[PDB]
C-alpha cells in the first residue's frame, strides 16, 4: 500500500518515514509492497542467521551424529563459517529443497502480496489446497497458537518489535560475515566468528 | 538570555564579561546550552573515572580481551598511559558507540534544539529505571541547576587533570604525575 | 575510420569529399551550378550528404592509393 | 520555428513535444528518413547495452570476479573468456531475448499500425512505474552511458591501466593535485 | 544595433557584457577599433605563416652583417632588426595611421571621421562595392575574418612567448 | 542591479565609486552582477587564504596525525608555500570534491544571481531539495544563527565591512605569495612565508 500507512516508522528515526533517498516517493505502491515483503523476509532470515551464527560461535552442537561417521561436534570443531563446508552436500541439498518448497508454496498463494495480499503476512498453511501434494496442518508461523491470546494492539506492537529486530539482525549478520572475511573490521568478534 | 543556569555566586544575573551574547539568537543560545550540557556531562564522567582509577578503586575484575595479553590491572594507574594501553579494537568500539549514539540523538529528536525543542534533552541513555519519573516540575529545575553547576566544576576538574599531566606542578594539589 | 597518424592522408580524403560535394549534380541541381544550399537541403536531405561522402570516399581512396603507389603518404 | 538545441537550425518537424528525451536536437534530419519508433528502439537498445557494459567494465576492473573466472582486467577479459571457452554460452540468453522479442517487435514496429513504442517491452516486474519523468531519466542515463562506454574503451585501450583510464590516474582529473608550486610561482 | 554588420553568424547579436546595449551610441567607435584590430591581425597571421616557408634574399642591413634568412621565425626576428630599421618601421606605421589612413577625427579621444562609416579610411583609390548584398557580404567577411585573425594571432603570440615557434607542440 | 545602488562605495575613496577605468558604466547590469558575485567569492576565498597562510607561516599545526604515518607538523615543517604539495593525494581529492559539490549545488539553485537572485547571497542549505541526496540541515553560512540578532542596518554595515575586508584580504594574500616568490618585494614579510 502507501508508504505513509505502514508499520515501520519507529521512534529511533523520530517518528516519521526514515527514507532519505526518496525511494518510496519515486516508485508506485506495488514496489512498496515488494520492498516491505523483502524487508520482512530479510529480517526473519537475518534473525535466524544471527541466532545460528551465535550458537555456532559458542561451539554449541547437538548430542549425536550428523551423518554416519560425522559427529555434530566434528563439524562444529571450527567456526561457523567453516562448518557449512563440513556439512555433507546431501544435507545442504535437503535443506535447500525444503526452503525451495516453502518459498514456492508461499508465493503460489492467491491474492499475491502485490495483487491484494498483505506484504509480509505469510499465511499459516502454504502446502494446503495443492493437488497431488499432501502435508499435515502444522502451521508455518505459530504451529502453536501463541498469537491467538494477543489483541490487535499487542499484535501491532509486536509487529513493530519484529521490524526493529529484523533491521538489527541484518546489521548483525552482515557484521558477523564481514568480520570473518575481513578480520579487524568488526572489533566485537574475538576469534571464533 | 534568561534561561536556566544562573543562581547564586553571581548575584542572580547572567555571567559573561566578554560579551558572547547579544550576537546570539534563540538558535545560538540553544546551541550554547547544548554544548555546555554535553561538555558538562562528559566532564563529570571524566572526573568520576580519572579520580576513581588514579586514586584507589578495586578496578574491574576480569581480563579485558582474552587474546591479546592485556589485563585490567596491567593498564596502570595513570590516566593517559592506561588509555594508550587500551587495545585499538576497544578504542574503536568506544568511539563508534559514541558516534552512533550522537548521530541517533541528532536524527531522533524531531523538534531539534536548533529548530525548537529543549537543548540537552537527548533521547535514551537517561533513567531506564525512572528515578525521576515522579519529580515535581519545581524540583526538576533545581536538579537541572545542580547538574549545570556540578558540570562546570567538573569541566574545571578535567582541565586541571590534563594540565597536571602535561605541564608538571600546575594545579598544586595534584602531584607531579 | 582514420589513418595511422598521417595528416596528409586526412587532407586528401577531406578535400576529395568537399570537392565531390561541391561538384555533385542531382537532377541538374548543384552547388557549383549556382543552386542554393537551403533548397538542396530541402529537396534531398541526408541523401545529398550520404551520396556526396560515398563518392568522395571512393575518389579519396583512389587518390590516396595512387599517391601511395607513386610516393608521398 | 527554430530548434531548442540548435538555435540557428530550424526545428525538425517530426519531434513536436512527446517521446521523452526530446531536446529538439536532430541535425541531418534523420527523423524524416528513419522511422521514429525504429530509431527509438535502436537508441534504447544501445542505451541499455551501454549501461550494462559500463557497469560490467568498471566492476571487473575494480576487482569483483565470480569463481573460476580468469582474474584479469576488463581489457583482456574478452580474450581470457574466449580462451576459457565459456563466453559463447552468453549468446544463448542473448539469442533467446533478441530473436524472440526484438525480431517480432521490429517487424510489428515496421508493419503493425497499433504497436508498443521503442523501449516499451512492458517488462516492469516490481511495478516501479513507467512515468514520463522516469523515461527522461532512463534516456538521459542511456545517452550518458553510451558516451561513457565509448570514452572508457578508447582510453583503456590507450593506457592499458587502472580505473581512472588517464595517463596519470585521478591526478589528471584534478590539476591542483599536480605541483601547485608552478602555479604559485606566477602569483 | 542588432541589425548591423557582424551579427550574421550562428550567435546572431553576441554581446554578453552588453557594451553596445548600455551605450548604443558607442558602437561606431567599437566597430572602428575592431576593424583596425582585425586588419592588423590578418596581416600578422599572414606574416607568421608566410615567414616559415618564404624568406627574402640578401642582407637586412649590410652593416650589422645580418641576413634575411638568418632571422629565425618570430619574436627573435624582430629582436635582431637593427635600431634604424625599427625606427623606420615605427615611422612608416605612424605616417600610415596619423595622416594617410586616419581612423579618428577629434582632439583627444577620436570619434569617427565625419559622417563616414567606421573604418572607412583610404578613400577614392579603393574598390567600392555596389550591389548592397555583395557589399554586405564583403564587409561581413572582412569583419569575421578579422575576428578569426585576432584569435589566431593571439594564439601564435602565446605560442611564441613560451616556445621558439608559433606552432603548438604535437603539430 | 545598477552600480549606483550597490553596497561597495566606501568612505576611503571620497564616498563615491572608485572605478577609474570606467568599467561599471561600460557594461550592462548583468555583467555588474557577475562582477559583484566574483568580487564577493574572491574576497571570502582571500580572507580564508590570508588566515590560513598566516597560521601555516607561524608553524601552528594541528595536534595529531594527518594521515596514518603523516603528521600535521611533518607537512607544516616548511612554509605555507611548500605545504599543499605535502598533503596526501586523497586529502586533496576530498577537499576539492567538497568544493566541487558546494559550487555545483550553490550554482544550481532557484533564481540564479544573474537571473533574479542576489549576487553574493549564497543559499543557507545548498544540499537541500536535491532528489536522491540527503544532507543534514547544517547551514553553509551561519550554522549558528549569529545573524539572527542583527537588524537590517547592522547587516548592511557588516556587509560593507565584509566587502572592505575581502578587498584587503585579496591584497594581503597576493602580498604573501609575492613576498615568497620575489624576496624583498614586501618589506614586512621577512623569511618564513
Ligand atoms: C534490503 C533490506 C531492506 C529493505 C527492502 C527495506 C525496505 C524498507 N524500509 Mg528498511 N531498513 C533496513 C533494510 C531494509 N529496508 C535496515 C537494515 C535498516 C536499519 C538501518 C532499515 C531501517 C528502516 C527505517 C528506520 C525505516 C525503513 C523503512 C522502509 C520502507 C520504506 C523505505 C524504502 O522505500 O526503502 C526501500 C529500500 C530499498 C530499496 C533497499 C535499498 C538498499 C540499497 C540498494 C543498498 C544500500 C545499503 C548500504 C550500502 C548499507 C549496507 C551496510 C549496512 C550493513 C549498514 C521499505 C519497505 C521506513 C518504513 O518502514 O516506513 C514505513 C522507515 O521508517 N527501514
Ligand atoms: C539461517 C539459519 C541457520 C543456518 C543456515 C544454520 C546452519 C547450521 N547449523 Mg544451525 N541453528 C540456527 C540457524 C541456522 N543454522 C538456529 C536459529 C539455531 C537455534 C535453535 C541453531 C542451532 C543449531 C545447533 C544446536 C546445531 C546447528 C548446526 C548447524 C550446522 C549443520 C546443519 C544442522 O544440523 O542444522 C540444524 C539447524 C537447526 C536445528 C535450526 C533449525 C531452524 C528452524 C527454522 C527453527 C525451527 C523452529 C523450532 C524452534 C525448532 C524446534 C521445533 C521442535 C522442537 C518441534 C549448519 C552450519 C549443528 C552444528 O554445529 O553443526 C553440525 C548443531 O549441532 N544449529
Ligand atoms: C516420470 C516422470 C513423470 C511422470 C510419469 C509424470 C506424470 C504426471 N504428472 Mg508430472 N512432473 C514430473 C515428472 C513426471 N510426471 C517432473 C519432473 C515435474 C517437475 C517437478 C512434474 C511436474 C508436474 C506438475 C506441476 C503437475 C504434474 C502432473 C502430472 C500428472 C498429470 C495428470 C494427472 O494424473 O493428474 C492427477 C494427479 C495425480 C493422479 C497425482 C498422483 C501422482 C503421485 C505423486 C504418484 C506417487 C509416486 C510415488 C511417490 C513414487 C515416485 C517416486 C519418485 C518421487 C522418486 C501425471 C500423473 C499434474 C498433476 O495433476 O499431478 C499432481 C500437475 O499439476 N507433474
Ligand atoms: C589524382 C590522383 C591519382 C593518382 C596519382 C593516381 C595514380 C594511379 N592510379 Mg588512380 N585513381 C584516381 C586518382 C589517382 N590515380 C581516382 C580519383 C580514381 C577513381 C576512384 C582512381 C582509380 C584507379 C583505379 C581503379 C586504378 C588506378 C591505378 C592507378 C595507377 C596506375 C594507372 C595507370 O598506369 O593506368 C593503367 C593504364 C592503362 C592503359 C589502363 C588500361 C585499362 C584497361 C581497359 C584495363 C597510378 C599509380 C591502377 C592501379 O592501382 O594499378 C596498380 C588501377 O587499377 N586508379
Ligand atoms: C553489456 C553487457 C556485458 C557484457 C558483454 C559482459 C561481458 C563479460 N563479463 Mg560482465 N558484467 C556485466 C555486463 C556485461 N559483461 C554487468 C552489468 C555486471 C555487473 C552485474 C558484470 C559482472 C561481471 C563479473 C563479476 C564477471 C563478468 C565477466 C565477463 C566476461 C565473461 C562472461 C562470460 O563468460 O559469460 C558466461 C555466461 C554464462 C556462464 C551464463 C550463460 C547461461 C547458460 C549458458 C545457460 C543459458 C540459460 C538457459 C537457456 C536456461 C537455463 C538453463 C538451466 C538453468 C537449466 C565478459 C568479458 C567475468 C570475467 O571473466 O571477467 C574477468 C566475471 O568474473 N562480468
Ligand atoms: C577580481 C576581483 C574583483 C572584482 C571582480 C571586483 C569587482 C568590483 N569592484 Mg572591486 N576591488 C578589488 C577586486 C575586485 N573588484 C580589489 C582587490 C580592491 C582593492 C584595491 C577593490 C576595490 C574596489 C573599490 C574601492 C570599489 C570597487 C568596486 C567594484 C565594483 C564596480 C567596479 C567594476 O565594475 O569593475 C569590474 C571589475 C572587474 C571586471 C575586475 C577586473 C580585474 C582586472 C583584470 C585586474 C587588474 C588588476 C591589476 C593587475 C593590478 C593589481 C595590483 C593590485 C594587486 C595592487 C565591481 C563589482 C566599486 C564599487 O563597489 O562600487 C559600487 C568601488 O568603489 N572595488
Ligand atoms: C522445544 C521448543 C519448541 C518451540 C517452543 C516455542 C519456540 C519459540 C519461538 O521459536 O519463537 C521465536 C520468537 C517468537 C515469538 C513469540 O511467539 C512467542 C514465542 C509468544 C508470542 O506471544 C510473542 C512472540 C514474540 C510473537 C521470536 C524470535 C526472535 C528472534 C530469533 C530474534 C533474533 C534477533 C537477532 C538479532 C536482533 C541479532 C542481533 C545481532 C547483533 C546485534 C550483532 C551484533 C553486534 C555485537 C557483536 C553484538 C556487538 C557489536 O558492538 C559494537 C562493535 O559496537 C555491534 C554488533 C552489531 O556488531
Ligand atoms: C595595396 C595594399 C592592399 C592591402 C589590402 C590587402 O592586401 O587585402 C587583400 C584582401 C582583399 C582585398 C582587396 C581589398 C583590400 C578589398 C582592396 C584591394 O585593392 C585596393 C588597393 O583597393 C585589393 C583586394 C580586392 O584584394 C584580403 C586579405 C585578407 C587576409 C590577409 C586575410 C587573413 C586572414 C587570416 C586569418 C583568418 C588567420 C586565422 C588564424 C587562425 C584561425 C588560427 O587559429 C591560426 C592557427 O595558428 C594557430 C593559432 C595554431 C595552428 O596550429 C593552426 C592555425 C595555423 C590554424
Ligand atoms: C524502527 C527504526 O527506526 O529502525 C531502526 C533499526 C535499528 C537497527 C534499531 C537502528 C539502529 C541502530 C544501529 C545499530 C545502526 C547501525 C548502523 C551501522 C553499524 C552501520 C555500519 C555501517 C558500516 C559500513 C557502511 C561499512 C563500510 C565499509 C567501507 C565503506 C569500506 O571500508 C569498504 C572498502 O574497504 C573496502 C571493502 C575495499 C575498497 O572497496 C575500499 C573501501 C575503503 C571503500 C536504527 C538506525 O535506529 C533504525
Ligand atoms: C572603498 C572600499 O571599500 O575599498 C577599500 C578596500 C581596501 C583594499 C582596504 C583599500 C585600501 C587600501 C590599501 C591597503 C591599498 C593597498 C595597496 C597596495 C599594498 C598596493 C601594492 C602595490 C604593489 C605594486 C603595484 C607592485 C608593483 C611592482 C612593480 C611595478 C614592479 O614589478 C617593479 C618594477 O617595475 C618597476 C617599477 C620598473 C621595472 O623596470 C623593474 C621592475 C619590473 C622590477 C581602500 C581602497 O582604501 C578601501
Amino acid at each position: 500500500a502507501l508508504v505513509d500507512s505502514m508499520e515501520g516508522v519507529g521512534e529511533e528515526t523520530g517518528g516519521q518515514i526514515w527514507d532519505p533517498l526518496g525511494i518510496s516517493e519515486a516508485v508506485s505502491d506495488e514496489a512498496v509492497m515488494w520492498f516491505r515483503a523483502s524487508e520482512l523476509k530479510h529480517g526473519r532470515v537475518a534473525m535466524l542467521a544471527s541466532v545460528g551464527y551465535l550458537v555456532g560461535a559458542a561451539k554449541i552442537s547437538f548430542p549425536g551424529e550428523l551423518a554416519k561417521g560425522v559427529t555434530f561436534a566434528s563439524v562444529a570443531a571450527n567456526g561457523p563459517y567453516q562448518a557449512w563446508d563440513a556439512v555433507p552436500q546431501a544435507g545442504k541439498l535437503q535443506i535447500l529443497s525444503i526452503i525451495l518448497a516453502l518459498e514456492w508454496a508461499t508465493e503460489a498463494k492467491k491474492p499475491h502480496y502485490m495483487r491484494g495480499g498483505v506484504p509480509g503476512k505469510i499465511e499459516q498453511l502454504p502446502f494446503d489446497g495443492i493437488q497431488g501434494l499432501w502435508a499435515p496442518k502444522i502451521k508455518f508461523w505459530d504451529p502453536l497458537n501463541f498469537t491467538g491470546a494477543l489483541s490487535a494492539e499487542q499484535k501491532a506492537r509486536k509487529r513493530k518489535a519484529e521490524l526493529k529486530n529484523g533491521r538489527l539482525a541484518m546489521i548483525g549478520i552482515i557484521s558477523f560475515i564481514t568480520g570473518h572475511n575481513l578480520p579487524g573490521s568488526v572489533p566485537a568478534l574475538d576469534s571464533s566468528f | 538570555s534568561d534561561m536556566e543556569g544562573t543562581g547564586p555566586e553571581t548575584g542572580g544575573k547572567v555571567f559573561d564579561p566578554m560579551g558572547l551574547s547579544k550576537i546570539a539568537s534563540a538558535e545560538t543560545l540553544a546551541w550554547y546550552r547544548a554544548a555546555e550540557l554535553k561538555h558538562s556531562r562528559v566532564a563529570m564522567a571524566a572526573v568520576t573515572g580519572w579520580a576513581w582509577v588514579s586514586s584507589g578503586g578495586p578496578l574491574f575484575p576480569g581480563y579485558l580481551s582474552v587474546e591479546q595479553g592485556v589485563t585490567f590491572e596491567s593498564l596502570g594507574r595513570d590516566g593517559y598511559a592506561a588509555w594508550a594501553a587500551v587495545p585499538e579494537a576497544g578504542k574503536f568500539q568506544i568511539l563508534g558507540v559514541i558516534g552512533i549514539l550522537e548521530i541517533l540523538s541528532e536524527s531522533a529528536v524531531k523538534p531539534h534544539y536548533m529548530a525548537g525543542g529543549t537543548p540537552g534533552k537527548v533521547p535514551l541513555l537517561w533513567d531506564p529505571l525512572g528515578f525521576t519519573a515522579k519529580l515535581s516540575p519545581e524540583t526538576l529545575a533545581r536538579k537541572r541547576l545542580a547538574e549545570l553547576k556540578n558540570g562546570r566544576l567538573a569541566m574545571i576538574g578535567v582541565m586541571s587533570l590534563v594540565s597536571a599531566h602535561f605541564i608538571p606542578n600546575s594545579v598544586p594539589l595534584l602531584p607531579g604525575s | 575510420p582514420i589513418p595511422q597518424f598521417n595528416p596528409a592522408k586526412a587532407f586528401i580524403m577531406m578535400f576529395s569529399n568537399i570537392l565531390i560535394i561541391c561538384t555533385m549534380s542531382i537532377q541538374g541541381k548543384s552547388l557549383a551550378r549556382g543552386t542554393p544550399h537551403d533548397e538542396m537541403v530541402e529537396s534531398f536531405g541526408i541523401t545529398w550528404l550520404l551520396a556526396g561522402t560515398s563518392l568522395g570516399h571512393i575518389v579519396g581512396a583512389g587518390a590516396i592509393l595512387g599517391c601511395t603507389a607513386a610516393g608521398f603518404l | 520555428a527554430k530548434s531548442k538545441a540548435i538555435p540557428f537550425l530550424d526545428a525538425p518537424p517530426a519531434l513536436d513535444g512527446t517521446m521523452a528525451g526530446d531536446k529538439g536536437f536532430d541535425p541531418l534530419l534523420l527523423s524524416n528518413v528513419v522511422p521514429i519508433q525504429w530509431a527509438r528502439e535502436a537508441e534504447l537498445k544501445h542505451a541499455r547495452i551501454c549501461m550494462l557494459a559500463v557497469v560490467g567494465w568498471v566492476t571487473v576492473d575494480l576487482g569483483f570476479t565470480v569463481p573460476y573466472a580468469p582474474q584479469v582486467s576488463s581489457l583482456a577479459a574478452h580474450d581470457a573468456a574466449v580462451d576459457k571457452g565459456v563466453f559463447l554460452g552468453l549468446l544463448i540468453p542473448i539469442a533467446l531475448v533478441e530473436v524472440l522479442a526484438g525480431i517480432p517487435k521490429c517487424f510489428q514496429i515496421m508493419n503493425e499500425p497499433d504497436a508498443s513504442p521503442g523501449g516499451d517491452y512492458k517488462f516492469d516486474p516490481l511495478g516501479i512505474g513507467a512515468s514520463a519523468e522516469m523515461q527522461e531519466k532512463e534516456i538521459s542515463n542511456g545517452r550518458l552511458a553510451m558516451l561513457a562506454f565509448s570514452g572508457i574503451v578508447t582510453q583503456a585501450a590507450l593506457t592499458q591501466g587502472p580505473f581512472p583510464y588517464t595517463y596519470n590516474g585521478v591526478e589528471d582529473l584534478v590539476p591542483p593535485m599536480q605541483s601547485v608550486q608552478g602555479a604559485l610561482s606566477i602569483l | 544595433v542588432e541589425t548591423e554588420l557582424g551579427a550574421t553568424g550562428p550567435l546572431g547579436y553576441w554581446d554578453p557584457f552588453g557594451f553596445s546595449v548600455r551605450n548604443p551610441e558607442r558602437f561606431n567607435r567599437y566597430r572602428a577599433v575592431e576593424l583596425k584590430h582585425g586588419r592588423i591581425a590578418m596581416a600578422a597571421t599572414t606574416g607568421y605563416m608566410v615567414q616559415s616557408f618564404l624568406r627574402w634574399p640578401g642582407y637586412l642591413s649590410t652593416s650589422a652583417n645580418i641576413k634575411f634568412a638568418d632571422l629565425p621565425n618570430g619574436i627573435a626576428a624582430f629582436k635582431a632588426i637593427p635600431p634604424a630599421g625599427l625606427f623606420q618601421i615605427l615611422l612608416f606605421i605612424g605616417a600610415m595611421e596619423a595622416f594617410t589612413w586616419r581612423y579618428y577625427e577629434g582632439p583627444w579621444p577620436g570619434k569617427v571621421p565625419e559622417g563616414k562609416a567606421p573604418g572607412d579610411v583610404a578613400g577614392d583609390l579603393w574598390v567600392r562595392y555596389t550591389d548592397p548584398e555583395e557589399k554586405a557580404f564583403k564587409l561581413n567577411a572582412e569583419i569575421n575574418n578579422g575576428r578569426a585573425a585576432m584569435m589566431g594571432s593571439l594564439g601564435m603570440l602565446m605560442h611564441d612567448h613560451i616556445l621558439g615557434t608559433w606552432v603548438p607542440p604535437g603539430f
